[PDB]
RNA sequence: CAGUCGCGUAAGCGGGGCAUAGGAUCACAAGAUACAAAAAGGAAAGAUCUUGGAUUUUUGGAAAAGCUACGCUAGGGAUAA
RNA sequence: UAGAUGUGCAUAGUUAAACCGAUCAUUAAAAUAAUGAAUAGUGUCUAAAGUUAGACCCGAAGCCUGGUGA
RNA sequence: AUGUAUUAAGGAGAGUAUAACUUAAUUUAUGUUUAUGAUAGAGGUUAUCAACAUAUGAACUCUUAGAGAAAUUACUUAAUAAACGAAGUGAAUUGAAAUAUCUUAUUAACUUCAGGAAAAGAAAUCAAACGAGAUUCUAUGAUUAGUGUGAACGAAAAUAGAGCAGCCUAUUAAAAUAAGUAAAAUGGCUUUAAAGCUGUUUGAAUAUUGUGGG
């Protein structure tokens, strides 16, 4: 079929309340190993910071003065000591600060980004929830930590304990590989819960995602509003002359 | 087992690499593949150099000349703008300007010094249409008015394209008039669009000039002409007869 | 202008440089009126090419 | 093949000599071509074709004399005593 | 919200060059008389390469400028 | 190594609680918070068992009055490195497979002057018949136009980004709008023959009511 359902579960709950249905230009590419590596390989060299240097002959210190006379003295003729044969000289082929990025088309990298979403959904391992994905910390513990009353110690370990008993119930946590958040923006609860509990899972920002963190942990936790912005993004390669996307089949039992 | 260490690019898209001076049984090792103690293995030899002979370039010299004053025309074929037409990617309904062939792809991305119309395809070309370039061939002509549709050159530089694409400059397949009758008229036009437009340039040189003011390329200026005057700004039709 | 006492002519006091950037910025506030003669004016510049021409 | 000349009744022959021994580019000079003409009209300086002047004789084409036993460096034993 | 904007390459060839153009150039007029030239590009990665930079590495005698020393 | 922020004169000698720094070489005070901090004791040499913030005493000699063999003399409330900037002067190695033009190269270096930056700067600028609108820095344009016998050298328009600011009543105190000037010949520099710089000898005009430069 040209289209393919994607369901919207409450988070807590996990109850299925919202269906939606996108291309299967999207989430039903075939697996392309080569593609993605691409992709993987080209975020990478984005991050390399590349400034690794040495000194060649032409750097090093002292003076080019001739060591020893060109011959009478029985040795091996030498020239300045900043050669590389000589003991404190500069390295030849040495490292340079320079730009190790690559190049990748944006239709490529579009691709790529739709082939790791389809990789998880095809696995079962791209779960979408409704818009406010937070963690429900207890009202209590809510309430003492804004009065002030408990102390950093104290406030760190419960949501360290929380986070993790929570995780294991749902067979999130470190067990079940790892989870990873995706929302659009930053929220106080989840953030904060996976900044002190970070073995269980971790959360991002839609802005910060890239495709090799949609292939690291077990499962990809998206907001139904964040997957279609992410969809909406990378579909360079589709949107040139729609398809679905974000068309909702089943409202919410308002 | 990980998705991430199973990735791989095609075994084919990987060649070996040759690390040179690395031992004699990687066949690269001890030479590098220069030889034996030659100027090629020593230092470098120029490029251009070709033993001490005189290269042909001397002993028979450069011919001619690269002319830097022709204009680069972006050459559009019948064959071409009826594929468009027929797409639904060109309205024939209303007027062909530039503005719309640029935006329209069938002449690429670059815009260049002006469009030529030729004529690859006349013999299928049945569309009537209302086009407007800077140069057009005698078979395009032919071709466009055969299908009963209107064709007009009109002069165009690299710089009035860009402002026809960008919208600072409204087209217009009609030369700028000349008196003192038509200031009032001209000057109300342009206070009543309330934005500012640059006017499209006319020709100033004798050739340039020459070419709009011919009726065979349909040019916007043979209007000044009268039936029996030449385009030519210096020649004249010799009168036939005994005298 | 020239100056009575001495016979020399006074440099305007806005060159051609920034009388064409007073009128390009009182065309886009819709005070273009306002200014005086100037030979950058948008419809001095048009008159005097139609009227007169190439 | 086209152009247009000669000789020959004609068929036909003629794009020098019975054959084998005369160097370019560049620059310069003389003719033609109507190509381009740095705002525009012209021009200058260029382009194309034809042609001319060379022990450019180290003749695929540098404007060029010696000493060193006061000698120096890189090499060769690829050439000596 | 909408509009515009940002190198380049290719898309048509031909000639010394323009006009011209699926035709163009030579034929001092032209003309199937003759001869030549026509149809997928573009970006990226991997690797090997040409060019310019020290340019695979080590090694002169010497030349110039500024200073030092009786 | 790069980036960001802040700052805009540097060293030496000798002495001293050997973490403590100037013959005072561990000065004297103020405010706030102090374990819910900051990021109901013991301890003045068995010391400094307190951090932050704001003040405060002291701080020698030479470079650095004169002189001299710097850290001395003799006097006295004597005092400013480098790098970077602008102009002036200006090579050679090297490449051309030699070598003179050329290239190396408006380079290195030297001298003078100047500040925290300096320089440059609001068109006698570019464009081309449409228009842009000071200077500076980066990239593209560009192994381009072009120059050169060659080897090689090599723009501008425009575009993008960093910054953006206009004025003479200059936010620091200046013009009665510029004559030995523009320009020419000649000798050079720069350079494409233009424009620009210049020694010598000469030497204009007065504004779009078309005067002057390009
Ligand atoms: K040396
Ligand atoms: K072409
Ligand atoms: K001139
Ligand atoms: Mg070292
Ligand atoms: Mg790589
Ligand atoms: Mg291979
Ligand atoms: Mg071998
Ligand atoms: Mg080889
Ligand atoms: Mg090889
Ligand atoms: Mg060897
Ligand atoms: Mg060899
Ligand atoms: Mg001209
Ligand atoms: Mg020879
Ligand atoms: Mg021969
Ligand atoms: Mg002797
Ligand atoms: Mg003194
Ligand atoms: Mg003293
Ligand atoms: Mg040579
Ligand atoms: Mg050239
Ligand atoms: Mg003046
Ligand atoms: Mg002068
Ligand atoms: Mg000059
Ligand atoms: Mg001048």
């Amino acid at each position: 079929i040209t289209n393919v359902p994607v369901t919207v579960y409450s988070f807590p709950e996990l109850e299925p309340r919202s269906l939606e249905s996108y291309s299967a230009r999207h989430l039903h590419l075939p697996l392309r190993r080569d593609i993605l590596h691409l992709a993987v390989i080209y975020e990478g060299d984005s991050t390399r910071r590349g400034m690794a240097s040495t000194k060649t002959r032409y750097e090093v210190h002292g003076s080019h003065k001739k060591m020893s006379p060109q011959k009478g003295t029985g040795n091996a003729r030498r020239g300045t000591r900043q050669s590389p044969l000589m003991k404190g000289g500069g390295k030849t082929f040495g490292p340079k600060p320079r730009d190790f990025s690559t190049k990748l088309n944006k239709k490529v990298y579009d691709l790529a980004w739709r082939t790791a979403l389809s990789y998880r959904y095809k696995r079962g391992e791209l779960i979408v929830t409704e818009d406010g994905l937070d963690l429900p910390l207890p009202n209590d513990f809510l309430w003492l930590a804004g009065g002030g009353k408990l102390s950093r110690e104290l406030e760190d370990g419960y949501v360290r304990k929380w986070v993790h008993e929570f995780m294991t119930s749902l067979n999130w946590g470190k067990e079940a590989g790892r989870t990873t958040f995706i929302t659009g923006d930053k929220r106080p609860n989840l953030f904060t819960g996976f900044e002190l509990a970070g073995a269980e899972g971790r959360a991002l920002e839609l802005w910060d995602v890239d495709v090799k963190d949609l292939l690291e942990t077990g499962r990809i936790v998206i907001e139904r509003s964040a997957l279609k912005e992410m969809i909406e993004d990378h579909q360079s390669d589709l949107v040139t002359r729609g398809p679905n996307l974000g068309e909702v089949l089943v409202r919410a039992p308002r | 087992a990980s998705i991430l260490a199973s990735l791989s690019d095609n075994r084919g898209a990987y060649h070996k690499r040759i690390r040179k001076g690395r031992g004699p049984s990687s066949g690269y090792g001890k030479t590098a593949g220069r030889g034996t103690k030659g100027q090629k293995a020593h230092g470098h030899v120029k490029p251009w150099f070709q033993g001490g002979q005189t290269p042909l370039i001397v002993s028979h010299g450069r011919k001619g000349f690269v002319n830097q004053f022709a204009a680069d025309m972006s050459e559009l074929n019948l064959e071409k703008l009826q594929e468009w037409i027929e797409a639904g990617r060109i309205d024939p309904t209303k007027p062909i300007t530039p503005k719309e062939i640029i935006k329209s792809g069938i002449i690429g991305s670059s815009i260049k010094d002006g469009i030529k119309l030729l004529g690859r395809g006349k013999e299928s070309f049945k569309i009537p249409v209302t086009i407007t370039v800077s140069r057009a061939s005698a078979s395009a002509i032919e071709a466009i008015e055969a299908a009963g549709g209107k064709i007009v050159t009109r002069f165009y530089t690299k710089e009035s394209l860009k402002r026809l694409v960008e919208g600072k400059s409204l087209h217009t397949d009609k030369p700028l008039p000349v008196g003192k009758e038509h200031v009032e008229e001209i000057l109300a036009q342009a206070r009543s669009l309330k934005k500012k437009y640059y006017r499209l340039p006319d020709p100033t040189s004798r050739w340039d000039i020459e070419y709009y003011r011919d009726p065979a390329h349909r040019g916007y200026l043979s209007h000044q002409l009268a039936p029996g005057e030449s385009p030519s700004l210096y020649f004249k039709v010799p009168t036939g007869g005994e005298k | 202008t020239k100056h009575p006492i001495t016979g020399k002519w006074h440099n305007p006091k806005y060159s051609l440089r920034r009388q064409a950037e007073l009128v390009k910025l009182a065309q886009e506030h819709g005070v273009e009126e306002l200014l005086p003669f100037t030979r950058k004016l948008n419809e001095e510049k048009l008159r005097k090419r139609v009227e007169l021409g190439l």
